[PDB]
């Protein structure tokens, strides 16, 4: 319990117990060796003054030469390490479980905190496991949430948040179900669209589309393939357009849990839906199960038209092409209806700003 | 996205007793360890005390150890920091602050902050 | 005593580019690392970026990677962000910070923000 250069009885925690060599010097030897070993030696000589015993030697010292040197001294240490060993800034690691800062000039991919003691990847942060070895961090990330309980239990939900709703004005984006609400509301930009085509929503007298009979209301205008119009389809219709097209959808689950955002007076706070849950919905609301499906047709292009019947195809054909259709001497009922599909989805497209 | 917000600062006597606490949204909050941080009148930022995500280590600085207490709640996405016995150098603008597994870092976002005074 | 002062704030059209500047004195500016941070209206304080003492090393948040640039001159104990293609979500007061090495604080000291705006 004596200080190894100046025999001062201190008690052990008094002192400062150099990691490297494993002596007690006191605290005020160890501030005058190593500052005289900067501004008149060179950094080579900064051995124990005790003893007198490399980059990881100056990684455990770097956390003693930063509680006892001053702040100007604490500088030119940095300089001289940089300047006469590294040829540049040493790497400066932050623990991410204990907020540790420690210099790590290893080839290894896990460091260990000097604090915490706790091994971490270098370019993760994320704490080491053995899984982690040999195998891409993008992978060992992706594999965690693959296997975490909390993150599984709410099944399809985390589905539809991912499927952010981009306002296509500001460029903002809201990790957000669409729901059964298509007219959204950006905060940021105060524009109004539809969270399923991305159109914009006119306010009175500002609808420039030709033959619009709501032009003083407002409204917006939707493809065929939007959330706006297949949210009125049944589930099972929806579904046999995805089993006509081979495109696999969930039924069971892999008060309805997706989040939506309400108004409260200190700002906004995440609320469930909480709505029924039916079976055959994979444990998820009418309209969010809708929605579901509708993400899965968008994203594989599915035509709705293709299961159109004749009033149905006459709908679109009105809506989109501002042109009656009528019936040519000569046709029945499939001729009439193969004329008016393949009109219709060679002069008008799927949705041209639908999140696929 | 991430939002922070303090609360439970104000004025309190010296040896009194106080209840800080950090409500979190806009990101997974048992995913990422907590701190809290003050910056005393006229001086830099001085670390007080961090937990780990799941809250079974807690870490101190030498100048509360013992007097401040970290704890989180998972289950409402609070941090929380109940501070005994304060001081008059206790007195500091407290932030709440997420950690990050990004590099370079140790703290990606900090909050409003909340004002303690001691008498 | 440590003194940061921003600049190069203002009023950006949606993809433009600004360059934010930051004077420092009362401290060895090449001893430390600098950053930036940000805050965005009704928010705290968000790291934006952070470099080497002597520019070494580089890092980024996430939602400004390659879209941000920080850089430092010596020379002069000047900060510098290059900022291209700003978003409406850029709108932020932002910060000039000096880093620091102690366990719990990148940086202990920050300025007076300069304001960037993206109109919409
Ligand atoms: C439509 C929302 C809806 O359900 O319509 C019902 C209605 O008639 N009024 C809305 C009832 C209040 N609840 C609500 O969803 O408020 C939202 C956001 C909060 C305040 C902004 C304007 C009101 C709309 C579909 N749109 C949305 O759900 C939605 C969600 C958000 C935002 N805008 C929206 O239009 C912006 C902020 C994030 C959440
Ligand atoms: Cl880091
Ligand atoms: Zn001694
Ligand atoms: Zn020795
Ligand atoms: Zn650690
Ligand atoms: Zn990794
Ligand atoms: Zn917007
Ligand atoms: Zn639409
Ligand atoms: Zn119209
Ligand atoms: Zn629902």
């Amino acid at each position: 319990q004596e200080c190894a250069v100046c025999g001062w009885a201190l008690p052990h925690n008094r002192m400062q117990a150099l990691t490297s060599c494993e002596c007690t010097i006191c605290p005020d030897c160890f501030r005058q060796h190593f500052t005289i070993a900067l501004k008149e030696k060179h950094i080579t000589d900064m051995v124990c003054p005790a003893c007198g015993r490399l980059l990881s030697y100056f990684s455990t010292l770097d956390i003693q030469l930063r509680e006892s040197l001053e702040p100007d001294a604490y500088a030119l240490f940095h300089k001289k390490l940089t300047e006469g060993v590294l040829m540049r800034d040493p790497k400066f690691l932050w623990c991410a479980q204990c907020s540790f800062g420690f210099i790590y000039e290893r080839e290894q991919l896990e460091a260990t905190c000097p604090q915490c003691h706790q091994t971490f990847c270098v370019r993760c942060k994320r704490q080491w496991e053995e899984q982690h070895r040999g195998r891409s961090c993008e992978d060992f990330q992706n594999w965690k949430r693959m296997n975490d309980p909390e993150y599984q239990a709410q099944g399809l939900a985390m589905y539809l948040q991912e499927n952010g709703i981009d306002c296509p004005k500001c460029k903002f984006s809201y990790a957000l179900a669409r729901g059964g609400c298509m007219h959204f509301h950006c905060t940021q930009c105060r524009h109004q669209f539809c969270s399923g085509c991305y159109n914009a929503f006119y306010a009175k007298n500002k609808c420039p589309e030709p033959n619009c009979r709501v032009k003083k209301s407002l409204h917006g205008h939707h493809p065929r393939d939007c959330l706006f119009y297949l949210r009125d389809w049944t589930a099972l219709r929806l579904q046999k357009l995805l089993q006509d097209n081979n495109v696999m959808f969930n039924t069971e689950p892999p008060g309805c849990r997706v989040i939506e955002q309400k108004e409260v007076p200190n700002g906004l706070r995440d609320e469930a839906c909480g709505k029924e849950t039916p079976a055959g919905y994979a444990g998820l609301c009418q309209a969010h199960y809708k929605e579901y499906l509708v993400s899965l047709i968008n994203a594989h292009s599915l035509d709705p038209a293709t299961l159109y019947e004749v009033e149905e195809l006459e709908t679109a054909t009105e809506r989109y092409l501002h042109v009656r259709p009528q019936p040519l001497a000569g046709e029945d009922p499939p001729a009439y209806q193969a004329r008016l599909l393949q009109k219709l989805t060679e002069e008008v497209p799927l949705g041209q700003s639908i999140p696929r | 996205e991430v939002q922070l917000l303090e609360s439970g600062g104000g004025l309190v006597q010296p040896g009194g007793s106080l209840r800080l606490s950090c409500a979190a949204s806009g990101f997974t909050f048992r995913g990422y360890s907590m701190a809290w941080v003050r910056q005393a009148p006229g001086k830099g930022l001085e670390w007080v005390s961090t937990i780990s995500p799941i809250g079974t280590y807690t870490y101190y600085a030498d100048s509360v150890k013992g007097r401040f207490t970290i704890s989180r709640d998972n289950s409402k996405n609070t941090l929380y920091l109940q501070m005994n016995s304060l001081r008059a150098e206790d007195t500091a603008v407290y932030y709440c602050a997420k950690g990050s597994y990004s590099r370079g870092t140790p703290f990606d976002y900090w909050g409003q902050g909340t004002l303690v005074t001691v008498s």
